[PDB]
């Protein structure tokens, strides 16, 4: 699938949307972190060109996603959730972050929530250009009306990484 | 608004501005130089046009 | 006014396309994009990219 | 309780030399069992202690500090009710953990818009919030209660101890309101 | 009780008009077994008088001198107890020696970042050799001590000898304070 | 060596920390200021070219810090040490000088310290492009992954100087 995916994946400008099943690409839990580590280093790194954050959502209960926001905050990668213990907010998750391009500083990089009802309602809110799927994840309840849906079946990290041009060989 | 509204106009030359930078990564394959463009002349007429410069600068 | 300013003009020659470079003008690459050096390997690939009929000049 | 008010002015005027000036680090540590009414008007008094000493972008830096004597369970509650009230405030615990790196990280200001990442700091009185304490200190410490303050190094720091039992007298003390 | 108090009255009013100028040099001669708590209060005293009268980069351009009726050893902690707070003074003192091309220095100020070297000489040492210091004279000498000023040069310089027994009476007179 | 040393001994812009040993190099006590003297007039003498402030970090106690600190004083060499008495301050060790470009102030022009942990921890924070070795000292608990490390042999600091490209002839 790939050399299909890279016209769309060299385009600055582009929102993508990814849904991921954590019981599906292996280690997720051990890997998930360095995956966004390194696409949010070549997708999403020029303050002035790359000016549309990537959404990840992964199918999983609120609880979950403290786990991996404290794993995220280790690592020096600004992130939000849109949780605040078990309650969601629609302004904190639809918020645009604010940049400072003299000081190189975005207020974060990447949207990672849950699979949720009231998510669901802000992602279609927001419409993205490209929406990954990944797991077989329900796409329903999204509406796809102009969203470009690319159904990834994969096993580890280390295919996703080869097939959003992010690894030269596996 | 697909592309920008004009500037300056000449009978010899016309200058057209940019929305934003999106607009132009997205439409940078037409936007070169011996092409052609449309400018909404009036309400319903158009003047077709033939790129002859491009410059784009963030000083 | 206060700080230094070391500007370069250039001139294009070629685009890669992943893997493959293509002689020809480049697409107006857009402000603020990056700008590296260029490695010996790369250059070895274009002036060097002959097969079977390669005459090593100097 | 002319006598009690009567008290509480010879203190306040002697507090106002040091609220006046526009950049200074103020820590409030606060026990919650000793004002009345303490879940139902901590967020205001946290949105008019702002709205005086942290509104202006330009002259107020300092970011104020609140801690209180509470469970970490109990500050994701007050947490919640402070983004509904369209207010910025860091914690920092991403969960039951603190984190030193989110706590001392100093707020980013965009004077053209207006705007500041967060405008006060409000946590527990953990032992690992002390240690975030230590490492910057205060210009002046205030404390309202009986709590223990002998963790948290008050060498080299002004100490204010404020005898309050409601916030009308706690605004009173630091010169938000003329009659109580 | 109320007697001591508008007894100061007078003096401190006797002593604001020297103190409103916002360039002017002031020299300190303390003698440090006379105030009580001063191992306690002297650096936060000094922190204070900085706040209002070496607060202001464009207008206050000269830089007081603490002068304190001790060892040599004895600056050193004071020294040490300083830069804690960040606050930057120098004492002329490279170790047991003392150093007049160090001491007898001016601050160089940076308006864009609000620097101004050091903010304070805090010698704590009526020594022979910094006493030997007349070579710029001040234009306001406080005595706040019982010590021997006789190497010093009096001459065509003013003394505005205090007595007091506490630094809230110092700040009260200083124009620091209003209470006490 | 030599001759090999003249690269990144040519550039304006660069660190070189130095790790000497005393008692292996002959009158060191009466040659040290003036070795240090006659390496900033040649390293440290442009105001804007000249962005990086030597470090002397030399092995010896906690003490004999002072003296050298006045001699240092006496010669009208502006250094820090980081220590006052004998306690070391992190924060008065590692702050870049302020200098001003219309006149010819610099804060300090070199830092010089004992052989302690605290200042070698503080040295790994702000590492160096290039670090010279004179004498043998423990090289350990020093990071070295973007630092070029040069093991240098001398008896006398004329060879230092002559090393450094600072004399033409012996």
């Amino acid at each position: 699938r790939k050399n299909q995916l890279v016209p769309s994946l060299n385009i600055n400008s582009r929102s993508r949307y990814f849904i991921i099943d954590p019981d599906t690409i292996d280690n997720f839990d051990d890997e998930f972190i360095l995956f966004v580590k390194d696409y949010l280093d070549k997708y999403n790194s020029k303050i002035k060109l790359h000016t549309e954050t990537p959404c990840f959502i992964l199918k999983t209960d609120v609880n979950n996603l403290s786990e991996y926001h404290k794993r995220f905050v280790s690592r020096n990668i600004q992130i939000i959730t849109g949780y605040i213990g078990d309650t969601f907010y629609f302004k904190e998750f639809n918020k645009e972050p604010k940049r400072i391009i003299k000081d190189n500083w975005v207020e974060f990089k990447a949207r990672i929530s849950c699979n949720s009802d009231e998510v669901i309602k802000c992602i279609n809110y927001k419409k993205c250009d490209d929406l990954y799927i990944v797991g077989g994840v329900d796409v329903s309840l999204l509406d796809t009306a102009d969203v470009n849906i690319e159904n990834l079946e994969i096993n580890n990290f280390r295919e996703l990484k080869y097939l959003l041009s992010m690894l030269k060989e596996i | 608004m697909k592309i920008g509204s004009v500037i300056e106009s000449s009978p010899h030359s016309i200058l057209v501005k940019i929305d934003t930078l999106k607009i132009f990564e997205k439409a940078k394959s037409a936007l070169q130089i011996g092409k052609y463009l449309k400018i909404q002349e009036g309400n319903h007429n158009f003047v077709l046009c033939v790129i002859q410069n491009i410059k784009i600068s963030t000083d | 006014k206060d700080e230094d300013i070391f500007i370069l003009t250039v001139q294009p020659v070629g685009i890669f396309k992943g893997e493959e470079f293509f002689q020809g003008n480049s697409m107006l690459p857009s402000p603020t994009e990056p700008v590296f050096l260029v490695e010996d390997d790369i250059l070895n690939k274009i002036f060097s990219n002959e097969k079977t009929k390669i005459f090593h000049l100097g």
